[PDB]
C-alpha cells in the first residue's frame, strides 16, 4: 500500500504539469511600424543637406 | 481616473491569490477529473 499511495502521488505529480515557465503574455503586434523611423529620416537628410 | 486605478489595484490583488492556488487549483482539476 505505501508504493501505491507513493505511486499516486507520483501520478498526480506528472500531471500537474504548471511549472517554473508560464506565459504571461501572448504575442501581438505593434500596428505602428517599428523601421523606417520616417521623422528622423527626413531630418538627417535635411542636415546633410 | 481614480475608478480606473481601482480597477486596475482589485484585479491585480485579484490575480495574485488565483496564481497562489493556482497549483493547487489544477491538482484537484485533474484529481475531479480522475475520480472514479
Amino acid at each position: 500500500l505505501q508504493l501505491l499511495n507513493r505511486q499516486q502521488e507520483l501520478n498526480i505529480a506528472k500531471s500537474s504539469a504548471i511549472g517554473n515557465v508560464r506565459i504571461i503574455d501572448n504575442a501581438v503586434t505593434d500596428p505602428n511600424p517599428v523601421r523606417p523611423k520616417k521623422t528622423i529620416i527626413i531630418v538627417i537628410g535635411v542636415v546633410l543637406g | 481616473i481614480s475608478h480606473i486605478l481601482d480597477s486596475i489595484s482589485q484585479n491585480y490583488l485579484a490575480q495574485n491569490i488565483a496564481r497562489q492556488a493556482a497549483q493547487d487549483a489544477k491538482s484537484l482539476e485533474f484529481l475531479n477529473q480522475q475520480l472514479p
